[PDB]
């Protein structure tokens, strides 16, 4: 349906794709330009945007256009005709990739759709008029001029390349793409220079490179004003009640009123900031226009400009864009649902958020997020760089994680940094009565108290008809892409037309104003904390200091907020010798120093980080005293920097109307409660928007300057540190082998973990702060105003207790004034992850879906399951490669990474006990030059080594009991975890610590960067070991995090077998009870009932071990009942209904039960299959353990649909023990926690190859 | 730390807290008495030359800020980080017993050094005496002295336990033993603060007896101070329970940091003894090869690790008496875990929790599966089932929560469901309107009623209601989603009954998992809870009911809940599609799932089946041309669908179909077909479906 066309700027014009055009805003004064025509009534002009700018705008100066953005000029840019063919060819690969997915297309066939109605507010309602600026646009034919329809033009950037726009056209200060009637709309638009921002609201636990700065898409820039075209063509860009800003203080943040279509644009929890007020009173408006549009389209009759058009046409098209309805006659009408639905996902549909989200790009997360300086992309047309299908994160090229793509720190090839020469910002300049500059992006915005409405307080007439009406800012995007048609043709009129004659328009003219703006103040505050933590480049020998005054005084000086040992740490001198010491530890100490925090339960909070205080001294003076005490003594309140006033309207009294009519007086009562809780919900809305843009944003500054700060003293530290080595002599150089980059990463995740704390923190503050000192102010006069309700209710009834026949509605009104409709925050709001080498199986083949690319060689002699399952025996080619990404690597220093798999080792060969137990064998190996890590088994241990460069060796290991009679890890799959640390290396098996040690002498570890899985040394040609699930993290992990994992690798739909493997069905089974694990059954020699004997123990030539023998007794077997499911799995799930059998001689017996026992206990009847009325012969497999576990419960059942349960089957004992069915346990499973140790408990055990006599 | 102990005992009644120890001592008049509480003592300041108390609000106000300032204090944890993972410290460990209360933080000495330094005797480890007896020899061939030698490097390994149990059991005797007793002079300051909270609460009490105020209200206020004792004494069990913890770890991690590498180190200088002496003897043999002896010693030589027995978790086990075990199994956190069971015809509904609540039911009620297990079916009129326990009666200081699922079958007139009120004090459950109410008064007359909407009938509801009082938090959850989090700073003492009432008044409902627990639940803690219940392996409509065979349904598509598909003939073919926005009154079609086993009636997961559509009797098929599903009138063309659902999306079913789900299409003039999909273009919530009963 859209089809995107191909040329090039040097095309000779045809008149039909690349013409003449005369722009709008040239006002009949010539100067053509050159116009390409991408896609139907859409226009492309690569030429800059020189309407209303003055020429020598273009240059920078001393000047400035915007005060929220950081100006970039480039007079230079577009200039030459290559230039322009780039651009052309940027914007056709831009469009293709927007075309791409369903959404796009979607979006660019309701633009194309959204042909501008031919005429506006000037024109009779009887007739259509195609003359106007904002209808037609000429075009030159002549080697004389022509009129054409169109809906968007393009034209190439501004003054300010990095400042993209979109202009519609007002004649006579009237829009009328304000009027429902819309017109044609112009954007500046550039590719190039694309915007930064920062994900410091977003939390991605302790990640090296995150929070280092992305640039975004071009394609979501470009939609981004598309859905201003949209709203522009569709003539519901109106304008309403804005978001002034506050100027009266010297710490807030200055910028233009903002309009509520911005915000709705961006999506997420900008809507929010809009009061209920304000989006009923945009929907009526934008509601009226339609219904003034329908009224001229059924008025309509003639045309007078171009009698050539077809008028039905064009009515059957203005019918389909504005979604009215032909009645039968041939009427127009709106349709109220039709018309909802259309707003909705106009204004809440197509936003930037969800663009994202379905397109996987990455955006700021909020309107009033800090903006940092652009970058310029170095190429967009390399695929090797910026592809169609997936943009800057390519897949292929390993940068798809985390949108690797659009990091700042990893795709450092893709993008260039401007420079601060041609960059011009507004900036404050605070003189204390030296002289600080601020940029103004980083102050405190406060919305004033003048934007919001109070149409709260207004009188409501309640009549038996009235409605209520509640627009949710929120639209299913599924279900807008659903509604896409990608068949489906267009059947667009002619764009050609009559020439234009009337030229009257006004052009917007712009006008520079100064960047510096100079302030006299005594205050230090967070912007003189923050200066006071940076010196100039210059300076080398600085000095950590705790006073304040005196890192203002001295440059050499530098203010910092952590313990005095660390500022006593940082600033010692040590020899040569004691170097790579002092520096880990100093590390270490910055790393602690952060991650600071204390636990608090008294707020509905967390946890609170005390140093705030100090790093910004914001507020009433934060840092003096006790930051903790001044908090739990005064709420939340102390940090902010200017309590805001609050504005809550005393809510109009309702007038409700005197309907003698019983029916249509009592509808009226349930109207006046409907519209009270809607009054209630929209006082909700107007405290969580005053909230949102009056306190929020100050947090969010806290967290900005936060975060700064922090930057600021690793910066601070990283130059020290750097001095120091400097000043040793080339020899101690020699001797010393530190790498900065190991110093660098470990600062960044400690710099994340504290920003992930700090985050927590405010955010739960906010929160708090919003529940405690907003909402009951607003809920009080609510109460108030319910009180006046009742008491308006109550005398409206009894001046009509003559009528309505009443005692009913007056209990119904006292039952419901009295409750209060609840507050619910998520109206108005929106695995480990630091994995590096999960390792996983796709095709009969094992592949790494880290995200990181890591090249996996599997040979032939390596046996794969669908069960993630992988076995390595004793031949050559059993092996496994895994080249890692050298940029993906854990860290060599610090040594802080962890490694976790499931395991499942083999049972000792009985006469080879010597060779077990003295023989090690390599099954993991990471080392290059004798340096690195790797995981061996010495027969009954599992040794993980740790060698360094210099040689020194630190083993930990596990060791699980040979002696026992059932070892629960002896060929049983369990989970391995291995983590390290700086200090201490740790060992935890099935979420449970099991050993450590202390490797502080560990000197420097070098990643061999090429992991083999082969099993190596003298090991037996039968030996063979199981492994699952491999994966490596580049953190210390704790432990509730790796019991949280082992819970969660260990679920499963099915049922596993003694081994852990999954339980099959027609698999011959040996039973063992957890309650009996020293019994087993065997068939009665005479009677039909299993008897209770004792296992059997190894008792052949060794003391040194000891072992009970488990294939022995009857040889069970499950057998589906119903055989309904496919036969291709035969897999046990749970809560299936089975037949539980057993092999006898050559028959198969089965076990049944008695239907009717008085007893709680009854011995179990085992008897050859058949049907009868006398048993049941029914058993279901359940689980109750809700931790993990290989023992399952059986239960019998009168039959599949009946809900009469039998009983569990179990063993008990009077000695005598017997195979009994018990409903005495039934109730024992419920009673929390599970008994592992009961009698109902049971495991299958198939023959295993790791199992032995 | 005796004499610290002893400062917090007094005989005199109206004593008061210091918290200067010298001070304290120094009183002629002993009229002092020295305690840790700083919130306690903080707040009595605060309030002290303020207007005496002389109305029941007062009293009740000022008892619970007695209440959480001594929970606050006595249970403070401060978590830092041990070679042994992390410890949940005792903040006020070191201001008793007189422990690094030098200066600064007792966490900040704590971290600083090592938990050696808690006791006052360290050092105390001596070297026990070895004897290694030598290899003694006659001749042999390899084939046997190998046996031999296998032999001997067991002695030696299992002398080398001996040894390490011996090690062990000096760290019982001479460490262990300190830690002990620093945990039992902990737990005496503990009681000794609780006795003196008690002592205060009874002299104000006392105080205020000689008022004027109704005998009603003194004895109101007297059972709340009977029920605020009660969870005093669980506050201190709760911080008994952490000093325990907290010193037991400490104990094993100085095990592990303090003595564990003396004995590597002497065991260090007594393997090269071993390993001489086997050199020696193995030289001594004639009969073997060169090679053959170096092999020898290769394997008969040991290293460090061959002597390293340390498994910090065996330790643990260890030091875990029976006692442990059974308060662990004793220790519930349930008042009320109701229990129904349908037996043959012997009904049987109780609690399990332990505390043996007294139910008593009408013979009336009846039990169907509701979710997942037997629900109470309370249908005829006038049905009541009442529970019976003391700790119903809440109180003043005190935090609990109910939670269970409710399924109307009724309407929606205003009905009573659950109250536990006496004239006004107590909480209440009603219908009202289309939702529910929840409702608690206070006796002085201070109310906070919630109105809870969607809780229309023939659906599934699962209600958790939690009152915190240490932080004056009410929160309501409705399935897995938060609807209130208000404050109930201002609710005063709920006393009310022994015995909460279930009714029914008309409405019959379904009532299942009825649970009443002691303690504030957490957001984490529904969401888990209502996700793992309804993990059973049985497919349900929308409404909630288990999905069953042979029953007459409409089918709709989670992108779009209002729209159900309906049959459209296109080029002599027969496809299911959606109702267009204009002709959106079409009756929808009705559908129907057949099963190999007709005998089967309730679906369940992985279940192949075959869809049956209602005249002809069509069922579905898969079209080989166009990828759409068409109707076929023959089960043997039929498609055997495979049923299945996703775990967070439990009222919607997926379709199967060779490995691939049933989903929809994208808009086709006014047409959005059901296919079996392979794009991934199309959301992947487009292929999950829900039936509702027709």
């Amino acid at each position: 349906p859209v089809t995107i066309n191909n040329f090039n700027y040097n095309d000779p014009i045809d008149n039909n794709n690349i013409i003449m055009m005369e722009p709008p805003f040239a006002r009949g004064t010539g100067r053509y330009y050159k116009a390409f025509k991408i896609t139907d009534r859409i226009w492309i002009i690569p030429e800059r945007y020189t309407f209303g700018y003055k020429p020598e705008d273009f240059n920078k100066s001393s000047g400035i256009f915007n005060r929220d953005v950081c100006e970039y000029y480039d007079p230079d840019y577009l200039n030459t005709n290559d230039k322009k063919n780039i651009f052309l060819q940027t914007m056709i690969k831009l469009f293709n990739r927007i075309k791409s997915k369903p959404l796009g297309e979607k979006l660019l066939e309701m633009i194309i759709n959204g042909i501008p109605y031919l005429g506006d507010r000037r024109v009779p309602l009887e007739e259509f008029n195609t003359n106007i600026a904002s209808v037609t646009v000429n075009k030159l034919i002549s080697n004389r001029k022509k009129g054409i329809f169109a809906n968007l033009i393009i034209f190439g950037p501004g003054p300010v390349l990095n400042e993209n726009e979109t202009i519609d056209i007002g004649i006579q200060n009237h829009f009328a793409s304000r009027e429902g009637f819309g017109g044609i709309m112009q954007m500046k638009f550039c590719p190039e220079y694309v915007s930064v921002f920062n994900n410091v609201q977003e939390n991605k636990g302790a990640s090296i490179f995150n929070r280092r700065g992305y640039f975004s898409d071009p394609a979501l820039i470009l939609m981004h004003q598309l859905i201003y075209v949209l709203h522009g063509l569709y003539g519901i860009k109106v304008d309403d009640l804005p978001i002034v800003p506050n100027e009266k203080k010297f710490f807030m943040q200055s910028t233009d009123a903002i309009q509520a279509e911005e915000l709705y644009t961006f999506g997420g929890q900008d809507p929010s900031i809009i009061t209920p007020s304000t989006d009923k009173s945009i929907y009526d408006k934008v509601l009226q226009n339609f219904r003034g549009i329908v009224d001229r389209l059924n008025k309509v009759l003639v045309c007078i400009s171009d009698p050539n058009i077809n008028i039905n046409i064009y009515k059957n098209k203005f019918k389909d864009k504005y979604k009215f309805v032909e009645d039968s006659e041939g009427k127009y009408s709106i349709d109220v649902e039709s018309f909802d639905k259309l707003y909705k996902s106009l204004m809440f549909g197509f936003t930037e958020t969800n663009i994202a989200e379905n397109y996987k790009i990455k955006t700021r997360a909020s309107y009033f997020s800090d903006s940092l300086p652009p970058v310029k992309i170095k190429n967009l047309l390399d695929n090797e760089i910026y592809t169609i299908e997936e943009g800057f994160n390519i897949s292929d090229k390993d940068m798809e994680k985390e949108y690797r793509g659009q990091n700042k720190a990893i795709n450092k090839q893709a993008y260039e940094e401007i420079s601060k020469e041609h960059l011009a910002v507004y900036k404050i300049q605070m003189c204390k009565s030296i002289c600080i500059d601020v940029d103004n992006e980083d102050l405190f915005f406060i919305a004033d108290k003048n934007s919001f409405s109070d149409d709260l307080s207004k009188n409501e007439r309640i009549e038996y008809n009235t409605q209520s009406n509640y627009i949710e800012n929120d639209f299913p995007i599924n279900e807008l892409i659903l509604d896409t048609d990608l068949i489906s043709k267009i059947e667009l009129p002619s764009e050609n037309t009559e020439s234009l004659t009337d030229f009257n328009v006004d052009v917007p003219v712009y006008e520079k104003q100064p960047a510096i703006k100079k302030i006299f103040t005594d205050e230090n505050t967070i912007f003189q904390y923050l200066y006071s933590q940076t010196f100039p480049l210059d300076i080398r020998d600085i000095s950590l200091t705790s006073s304040f005054d005196d890192a203002l005084l001295f440059s050499n000086k530098v203010y910092s907020f952590f313990s005095m040992d660390y500022i006593k740490t940082a600033n010692k001198v040590v020899e040569a010798g004691l170097f790579a010491g002092w520096v880990k530890q100093i590390v270490n100490d910055f790393v602690i120093e952060a991650n600071k925090s204390n636990t608090m339960d008294k707020i509905a909070i967390s946890l609170i980080v005390p140093y705030i205080g100090l790093a910004l001294n914001v507020g009433n003076e934060t840092a003096k005293g006790n930051f903790e005490n001044a908090f739990e003594i005064a709420g939340a309140s102390i940090l902010l920097e200017f309590i805001p006033e609050l504005l809550i309207p005393v809510v109009g009294a309702f007038l409700l109307e005197s309907y003698d009519n019983k029916n249509k007086i009592i509808k009226t009562i349930d109207n006046a409660l409907t519209k009270r809780n809607e009054k209630w919900s929209d006082m909700y809305g107007l405290i969580v928007a005053q909230w949102l843009s009056t306190v929020n944003t100050q947090f969010y500054t806290i967290k900005e300057g936060m975060y700064k700060a922090l930057n600021y003293q690793a910066q601070a530290l990283e130059e020290i540190i750097k001095y120091r080595y400097n000043i040793y002599s080339e020899k101690e150089k020699s001797n010393i082998n530190i790498d900065f980059n190991d110093i660098n990463s470990k600062l960044n995740e400690g710099i994340n973990q504290a920003i992930d704390n700090i985050n927590n923190f405010i955010n739960g503050c906010s929160v708090s702060y919003l529940m405690k000192k907003m909402i009951p102010l607003a809920v009080e006069k609510l109460l108030d105003f319910d009180n006046t309700l009742k008491k308006n209710l109550l005398n409206y009834i009894d001046e009509n207790k003559l009528y309505l026949i009443a005692e009913y509605e007056k209990s119904k009104v006292n039952k419901y004034l009295k409750t209060i409709m609840p507050f619910d925050l998520s109206i108005y709001t929106n695995i480990l992850n630091n994995i590096i080498l999960n390792l996983r199986y796709k095709d009969n083949n094992l592949i790494d879906l880290s995200g990181y690319g890591a090249k996996v060689e599997v040979y032939d002699g390596v046996e794969l399951n669908d069960k993630n399952q992988f076995k390595l025996t004793s031949s050559a080619n059993s092996k496994i490669r895994v080249t890692q990404n050298q940029n993906i690597i854990f860290n060599s220093v610090f040594l802080d990474f962890s490694v976790s798999f499931w395991i499942r080792i083999p049972k000792y060969k009985n006469d080879g006990i010597q060779n077990y137990i003295h023989n090690e064998y390599t099954i993991i190996n990471c080392m290059k030059n004798n340096s690195g890590w790797k995981i061996s088994i010495r027969g009954n241990r599992i040794i993980w080594t740790l060698i360094d460069i210099n040689g020194k060796t630190k083993s930990v290991f596990f060791e699980y009991n040979i002696r026992e009679d059932i070892s629960e890890y002896i060929n049983r799959w369990f989970f391995v975890t291995i983590t390290n640390n700086l200090n201490n290396a740790k060992i935890y098996i099935n979420g449970k610590l099991e050993s450590n040690t202390d490797i502080k002498d560990i000197r420097e570890v070098i990643a061999n960067g090429e992991i083999i899985f082969k099993l190596d040394g003298d090991i037996d040609r039968t030996q063979f070991i199981w492994m699952k699930y491999f994966s490596i993290f580049n953190t210390e992990l704790s432990q509730s995090n790796i019991e949280e994992r082992y819970k969660i690798q260990s679920y499963s739909e099915y049922l596993k077998d003694f081994w852990g493997n999954p339980l099959m069905y027609n698999k011959e089974y040996y039973m063992f009870n957890a309650g009996n694990k020293n019994s087993y059954i065997k068939l009665k020699k005479d009677s039909p009932v299993g008897e209770i004997l004792t296992r059997s123990k190894y008792n052949q030539n060794s003391k040194y071990i000891n072992y009970r023998d488990l294939y022995i007794g009857e040889k069970f077997i499950i057998r589906r009942k119903s055989n309904s499911q496919s036969i291709n799995d035969d897999i046990v799930r749970k809560e299936d209904y089975i037949y539980l059998d057993f092999f006898n001689l050559n028959q198969e017996w089965r076990v049944y039960t008695y239907k009717y026992f008085k007893k709680e206990e009854e011995k179990l009847f085992l008897a050859p299959i058949s049907d009868s009325d006398e048993f049941y012969n029914t058993i279901q497999i359940k689980e109750y353990d809700e931790q993990p576990t290989y023992s399952c419960q059986l239960l019998f059942k009168k039959d599949e649909e009946s809900t009469d349960e039998i009983g569990l089957i179990g063993i008990h004992r009077e000695y005598k023990d017997y195979f009994c069915i018990s409903k005495w346990y039934l109730k024992e499973v419920k009673r929390k926690p599970y008994n592992l140790k009961l009698g109902c408990n049971w495991q299958f055990i198939p023959k295993d190859e790791g199992w032995t006599e | 730390p005796i004499n610290y102990l002893q400062a917090q005992n007094t005989n005199n009644e109206k004593f008061s807290l210091s918290s200067d120890f010298v001070e304290v001592v120094s009183s002629k008049d002993k009229s002092l008495v020295y305690s840790f509480l700083s919130n306690v003592m903080f707040y009595l300041d605060s309030i002290k030359d303020n207007s005496p108390i002389d109305t029941d609000k007062k009293y009740y106000l000022w008892l619970r800020e007695i209440f959480r300032n001594y929970s606050f204090d006595i249970t403070a944890t401060q978590e830092i980080n041990t070679d042994c993972g992390i410890n949940k410290v005792v903040t006020w460990f070191g201001k008793a017993l007189n422990i690094l209360n030098t200066s600064d933080s007792f966490v900040e000495e704590f971290q600083n050094l090592g938990p050696i330094s808690l006791i006052n005797k360290k050092e105390n480890l001596s070297m026990p005496i070895i004897e290694i007896y030598g290899i003694p020899m006659l001749g042999l061939p390899l084939n046997d002295l190998n046996e031999k030698l296998f032999n001997i490097y067991l002695k030696n390994i299992l002398y080398f336990k001996k040894v390490y149990f011996n090690f062990l059991d000096q760290w019982w005797t001479e460490y262990y033993s300190q830690y002990f007793d620093l945990i039992c002079m902990a737990k005496q300051s503990i009681l000794a603060q609780e006795k003196l909270i008690k002592q205060i609460i009874q002299n104000k009490l006392q105080d205020l007896f000689k008022a004027d105020i109704s005998m009603d209200k003194l004895n109101l206020m007297n059972l709340a101070t009977e029920k605020t004792f009660i969870d005093l004494s669980n506050e201190s069990q709760i911080a008994i329970n952490n000093i325990n913890d907290f010193l037991n770890k400490s104990a094993i991690c100085v095990f592990d940091t303090n003595i564990y590498p003396k004995f590597i180190s002497f065991m260090e200088q007594c393997i090269n003894s071993v390993n001489s002496n086997v050199t020696a003897f193995i030289q001594k043999c004639t009969n073997i090869t060169e090679d053959e002896k170096l092999q020898l010693i290769k394997l008969n030589t040991f290293m460090n690790i061959d002597f390293e027995f340390f498994d910090i978790q065996s330790i643990k086990d260890l030091i875990t008496s029976e006692t442990d075990l059974i308060k662990e199994e004793k220790e519930s956190d349930y008042n009320l875990f109701l229990f129904t069971l349908q037996e043959d015809n012997n009904k049987v509904i109780e609690d399990i929790s332990g505390k043996n609540t007294l139910v008593k039911y009408s013979d009336s009620i009846s039990l169907v599966y509701g979710v997942n297990g037997d629900a109470l079916y309370l249908k005829e009129p006038d049905e009541s089932v009442s529970f019976s326990n003391k700790a119903f009666e809440n109180g003043l200081t005190n935090s609990f929560s109910i939670c269970f699922w409710l399924r109307n079958l009724g309407e929606i007139i205003t009905s009573k469901l659950i109250e536990n009120k006496a004239d006004n004090c107590g909480w209440e459950i009603y219908f009202e309107n289309n939702g529910l109410v929840f409702s608690i008064v206070d006796c002085n007359g201070n109310e906070e009623n919630i109105y809870l909407s969607d809780v229309i009938s023939k659906n599934w509801y699962y209600i958790s209601i939690s009152i915190d009082r240490l932080r004056n938090q009410l929160l309501i959850f409705i399935n897995d989603k938060l609807i209130a989090n208000q404050s109930i700073e201002q609710i005063l003492n709920i006393y009310s009954s022994n015995t909460i009432s279930l009714v029914n008044e008309n409405n019959p409902i379904y009532i299942e998992g009825l649970s009443i627990l002691n303690r504030s639940i957490t957001s984490e803690e529904v969401v888990n809870n209502y996700f793992s219940y309804l993990n059973n392996s049985y497919i349900r409509d929308i409404s909630g009911e288990r999905l069953e065979y042979n029953k007459t349904y409409e089918l709709y598509n989670y992108v779009f809940p209002e729209n159900s598909l309906y049959e459209v003939t296109e080029n002599n073919n027969i496809y299911l599609s959606i109702k267009d926005t204009n002709n959106l009154n079409i009756q929808g079609a009705k559908f129907k799932l057949i099963n190999i086993d007709a005998n089967k009636q309730y679906v369940q997961k992985w279940d192949e089946g075959v869809v049956c559509l209602l005249d002809e009797e069509k069922y579905v098929d898969i079209s080989s041309e166009n990828n759409r599903i068409q109707l076929v009138n023959s089960k043997d063309t039929a498609k055997r669908i495979i049923f299945n659902n996703d775990i967070f999306m439990p009222n919607c079913l997926t379709f199967a179909y060779n490995n691939k789900y049933l989903s929809l299409s994208l808009r086709d003039r006014n047409y959005n077909w059901m296919i079996c999909n392979n794009n991934d273009n199309i959301p992947k919530a487009a292929h999950l479906w829900a039936l509702k009963g027709i």
